[PDB]
């Protein structure tokens, strides 16, 4: 349901 | 049971609307293993938010890591079902030319070897 962020 | 089948048309694109307000130079991006694919783990996770300066070179060694994968394990990102973006591509254009009618930006992962094993 969150959402994950996907950062480098 | 896919994210497109848990959760209806509207809820999605509502869903989209939001997170869009809450992150506005974020791509909303639904990341799942391909149905045909047993070798690649799963994620954990289905719902993604990508920076849209990102490339598709920089996601996929990022899905690369957060899937723990070795050396020469080799998988494929399949976007929208049916295209293979150059590496290069930001993923705002692939966003602006891929994305589904529900507003999210579909992707599944696996190996070549299961790809071309699929189609042939």
């Amino acid at each position: 349901d969150s959402y994950e962020v996907l950062d480098l | 049971k896919t994210f497109k089948q848990r959760r209806t048309f509207e809820q999605r694109v509502e869903d989209v609307r939001l997170i869009r307000e809450q992150h506005p130079t974020k791509i909303p991006v639904i990341i799942e293993r391909y149905k045909g694919e047993k070798q690649l783990p799963v994620l954990d996770k289905t719902k993604f938010l990508v920076p849209d300066h990102v490339n598709m070179s920089e996601l996929i060694k990022i899905i690369r890591r957060r899937l723990q994968l070795n050396a020469n394990q080799a998988f494929f990102l399949l976007v929208n079902g049916h295209s293979m973006v150059s590496v290069s591509t930001p993923i705002s254009e692939v966003y602006e030319s891929e994305k589904d009618e529900d507003g999210f930006l579909y992707m599944v992962y696996a190996s070549q070897e299961t790809f071309g094993m699929k189609l042939s």
